[PDB]
């Protein structure tokens, strides 16, 4: 039936139907990965549950779970080992919320040039939701983390198809983990996680990439080692430098495990080819940081040779997608649209794209040609 | 009763070819995800590109296929995506 294509070479997708989900742009069926319609960000600041992306790296996702059987098992270096279910977590614990989003690693690798392997995504592997549960420094301190505590590995119900296949388990650092802010998200925009995105239970960890926000999360493991699981250790890597880059074509050297999201900005009311009114052409969009704040938002509309300041909408936190507006005067003809952000920390987003193996933290100042008459 | 999910029906195929990797890609490239994994991967990029994605296959992630198997399908792959 419905298919799109996205603006990248081989980018024709179907629109799929999953149950409590809208039509969304269909990466993969088996296991479910579904992209959100760039249009979907003009709709609002928060991004609907039935709009959110959905990805995940094994099949054996769980299509059958009991609410009143499910435990979050709390156990390694800590004094006490806790079973709890998810009544226990909304009872005997303080609820915290937090606005922020939600990016894969991946965003926007159907963009890199040259081309590399992955996920073929767009721009819509990103989403902002309200996020409520209990602070995993709450359960920590509850179990009692032991002096000799490093890391903080997280497992959920999904396996792998075939057992030799390492299964989906990620690492925080200790401090990290106990850092008040890092969640067992049981709610998501005041509804129970919807499936995909990882009913009963997920890690929600405020300005990292979505790699470590682990769905379906039952098992919490303190060691006081180094985690050297594949999915810390070999996948999920970037180049061990500023730029998060290599020269096209080249490995590097050396690489971390990716962190904290790049400065992002995009304008959501106008598209490729848009025709707009010359004269006064209102503008607006979104921008995201790792959880320092957006300073300012600049926009232009002669492809980066002068810019604007944007008008910066009243925000949801400093981990939520940032509002933004601006009126450009717009002469009749062809326009090259641009908008850069800036966070409190001085990172802003370069002109250029830059490129690294994996295709990872896309964040180049995004162009979008209008037509003015 | 537990609450349970039902997802859609799996409707991606391979691109039919007539090279003998056609035939192995439908026999040990289904296995652990759907094709779609293989048919939305970047357009025209060739033997190498190919060759390293049924090695990774193999080596990190313990897909049962043979050399034989394994080169047949990296050159279907490379041929026909
Ligand atoms: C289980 C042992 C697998 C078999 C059998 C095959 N592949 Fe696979 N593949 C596997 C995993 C765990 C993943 C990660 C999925 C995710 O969502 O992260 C993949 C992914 C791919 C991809 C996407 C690009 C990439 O991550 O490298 C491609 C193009 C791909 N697989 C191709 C492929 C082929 C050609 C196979 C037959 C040799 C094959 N897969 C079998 C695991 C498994
Ligand atoms: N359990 C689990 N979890 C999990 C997974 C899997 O696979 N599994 N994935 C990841 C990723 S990778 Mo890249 O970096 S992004 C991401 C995220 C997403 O989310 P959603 O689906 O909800 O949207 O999730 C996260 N979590």
């Amino acid at each position: 039936a419905d298919t799109v294509t996205l603006p990248f070479a081989n980018g024709e997708r179907p629109l799929v139907m999953y149950p409590g989900k809208r039509p969304l742009i269909g990466l993969t069926a088996r296991p479910p990965q579904l992209e959100t319609p760039f249009s979907v960000f003009d709709e609002g600041l928060i991004t609907p549950n039935d709009a959110f992306f959905v990805r995940y790296a094994l099949a054996g996702i769980p299509l059958e779970i009991d609410p009143d059987a499910f435990r979050l098992e709390i156990k390694g270096k800590v004094g006490t080992p806790l079973s709890l279910s998810l009544q226990d977590l909304k009872n005997d614990f303080p609820a915290s919320e937090v606005v922020a989003v939600n990016q894969c690693s991946g965003n926007s690798r159907g963009f890199v040039e040259p081309r590399v392997g992955g996920g073929q995504l767009a721009n819509g592997a990103m989403g902002n939701a309200r996020w409520r549960g209990v602070p995993l420094k709450a359960v920590l301190e509850k179990a009692g983390v032991q002096a000799g505590a490093k890391q903080v590995t997280f497992g959920g119900l999904d396996g792998p198809v075939i057992p030799e296949t390492p299964d989906f388990v990620k690492a925080l650092s200790i401090d990290h983990a106990t850092d008040g802010e890092v969640m067992l998200a049981y709610s998501m925009n005041g509804a129970d996680l919807p499936w995909l995105n990882g009913y009963p239970l997920r890690l929600v960890v405020p300005g990292y990439y979505g790699t470590y926000w682990v769905k379906h999360l039952n098992e919490i493991t303190v060691i006081d080692k180094e985690f050297d699981g594949f999915w810390m250790k070999t996948a999920y890597r970037i180049p061990d430098n500023a730029c998060a880059c290599t020269e096209p074509g080249k490995a590097p050297t050396a690489t971390i495990p990716i962190n904290r999201f790049d400065v992002r900005s995009f304008i959501t009311n106008v598209e490729n080819g848009a025709s707009v009114k010359a004269g006064e052409v209102p503008l607006r969009g979104i921008a995201f940081d790792g959880g320092y704040g957006i300073t300012q938002v600049s926009v232009s509309a002669d492809a980066g040779k002068s810019w604007t300041n944007a008008t910066l909408d009243p925000g949801l936190g400093k981990y939520s997608f940032r509002g933004w507006k601006a009126v450009l005067p717009l002469t009749k003809g062809d326009h090259v649209l641009m908008c850069r952000a800036t966070n409190a920390r001085g990172e802003t987003q370069p002109m250029q794209a830059t490129w690294n193996p994996a295709g990872y933290m896309r964040n180049v100042v995004e162009a979008t040609r209008v037509i003015a008459a | 009763a537990p609450l349970t999910y039902e997802l859609p029906d799996e409707t991606a195929q391979l691109k039919p070819a007539p090279q003998p990797g056609f035939e192995a890609a439908q026999n040990n490239c289904a296995a652990c995800h759907s094709v779609d994994y293989i048919n939305t991967q970047p357009p025209g990029k060739g033997q190498a590109f190919w060759d390293a994605e049924v090695q990774k296959m193999i080596k990190v992630y313990h897909a049962p296929v043979d050399e034989a198997d394994a080169k047949a399908i990296a050159d279907y792959l490379a041929k026909t995506y």
